[PDB]
């Protein structure tokens, strides 16, 4: 789901 | 925090492309998702696509796929959409959106809006309104109609923004010649047709056409 | 491509009351990822629920989403003035994300019966070549109305539009324009110029006519 990849960039930047 | 600022509204001949802007301000652009969701004049919203700009990773709508591109350009914040091949179907209000955050995490829904952009479709030129009165024949109706103009919109008030109680102005129509027209009534009582002086005031600034038009028995 | 489903499309509802609408999924929701964002005329859509339950800060408490799977509901417990607006649900658990249709929220109110005017074109409009005939349906409550027009009683097609305005935010009305025009040639070949209105509120039609 491309609406899911912001969450991932956002937990893999913190 | 976050406000996007779209392109302003414009008229497309049929066949040609469009490109619309949205311009955001405060938090994050490159790692947020931006989509783009038009309405059609008195219809439901559609998503047509998004892009995240850090990853340059689109995601169009299968209806659009084919006919559209969203880009990201990070140096000054902005997203474009482009709409090719328009036919008339493809006139709509144009919303850039963005996705929110938690009090950031994103949460995919939308909650950032554009102001939205007016694209109209349309093989017609500039032309202002003809205004015609609407004459009165306990309780009188009058008012003016607003003939062939284009594009939208037009604004009405009467009497300088002074009478206001009974007004009703009507969304305009798309007519075969592909002008618009509106109308726009009030209704008063009878009595006061003798000693009161109604004036309809249209605007229609892509013309600047400027009428206050007296109605009178 | 997920289908959503909003029934009814319009609920007419008192101040006060407590409304829930609708939204059925043609297959199941990834991850409960389900939106509802309202709209007012003149405005971009406003996020009121994500992920079918959660509300932003901002959003009033009165509005509370629930549901999963295939079935969800937004909930408004009190209705405020402000509500009377249309409420899209939208998915975004897969990539091809969807709205549904809308409902429109709208005030509920006593049935009036339309006051019917018509008019006759302009002395400035005939010496430019055309005739308007404009018929106004005023003050009418619920929305649906029909008019017809009749020249000469015969019934026309094709020679006239209407619009209708949002529901009047003081007495909870509707009214409706309606615009017949010919050439002025045609215009003078006929005599009677007449329309006929149908709603919820005559018990039977009422017709508005000039000679001309
Ligand atoms: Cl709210």
């Amino acid at each position: 789901n491309w609406f899911d990849i912001t969450n991932w960039l956002w937990y893999i930047k913190k | 925090q976050v406000q996007l600022v779209q392109s302003g509204a414009e008229v497309k001949r049929p066949g040609s492309s469009v490109t619309v802007s949205c311009k955001a301000s405060g938090g994050s652009f490159s790692t947020y998702a931006l989509s783009w969701v038009r309405q059609a004049p008195g219809r439901g919203l559609e998503w047509m696509g998004g892009v995240i700009p850090l990853l340059t990773i689109t995601n169009y709508a299968p209806r659009f796929q084919g006919r559209i591109t969203i880009t990201a350009d990070r140096s000054t914040s902005t997203a474009y959409l482009e709409l090719n091949s328009l036919r008339p179907e493809d006139t709509a209000v144009y919303y850039c959106a963005r996705e929110g955050t938690t009090p950031g995490k994103p949460i995919g829904a939308f909650a950032h809006w554009g102001q939205g952009t007016l694209v109209t479709v349309s093989s017609a030129s500039t032309k202002g309104p003809s205004v015609f009165p609407l004459a009165p024949s306990g309780t009188a109706a009058l008012g003016c109609l607003v003939k062939d103009y284009f594009p939208e919109p037009v604004t009405v008030s009467w009497n300088s923004g002074a009478l206001t109680s009974g007004v009703h102005t009507f969304p305009a129509v798309l007519q075969s010649s592909g002008l618009y027209s509106l109308s726009s009534v009030v209704t008063v009582p009878s009595s006061s047709l003798g000693t009161q002086t109604y004036i309809c005031n249209v605007n229609h600034k892509p013309s600047n056409t400027k009428v206050d038009k007296k109605v009178e028995p | 491509e997920i289908v959503l489903t909003q029934s009814p499309g319009t609920q007419s509802l008192s101040p006060g009351e407590r409304a829930t609408l609708s939204c059925r999924a043609s297959q199941s929701v990834g991850n409960n990822k389900l939106a509802w964002y309202q709209q007012r005329p003149g405005q971009a859509p406003r996020l009121l629920i994500y992920g079918a339950s959660s509300r932003p800060s901002g959003v009033a408490d009165r509005f509370s989403g629930s549901g999963s799977g295939t079935d969800f509901t937004l909930t408004i417990s009190r209705l405020e003035p402000e509500d009377f607006a249309v409420y899209y649900c939208q998915q975004y658990g897969q990539s091809l994300s969807t709205f549904g249709q809308g409902t429109k929220v709208e005030v509920k109110r006593t049935v009036a019966a339309p006051s019917v005017f018509i008019f006759p074109p302009s002395d400035e409009q005939l010496k430019s070549g055309t005739a308007s005939v404009v018929c106004l349906l005023n003050n009418f409550y619920p929305r649906e109305a029909k008019v017809q027009w009749k020249v000469d009683n015969a019934l026309q097609s094709g020679n006239s539009q209407e619009s209708v305005t949002e529901q009047d935010s003081k007495d909870s009305t509707y009214s409706l324009s309606s615009t017949l025009t010919l050439s002025k040639a045609d215009y003078e070949k006929h005599k009677v110029y007449a329309c006929e209105v149908t709603h919820q509120g005559l018990s039977s039609p009422v017709t508005k006519s000039f000679n001309r």
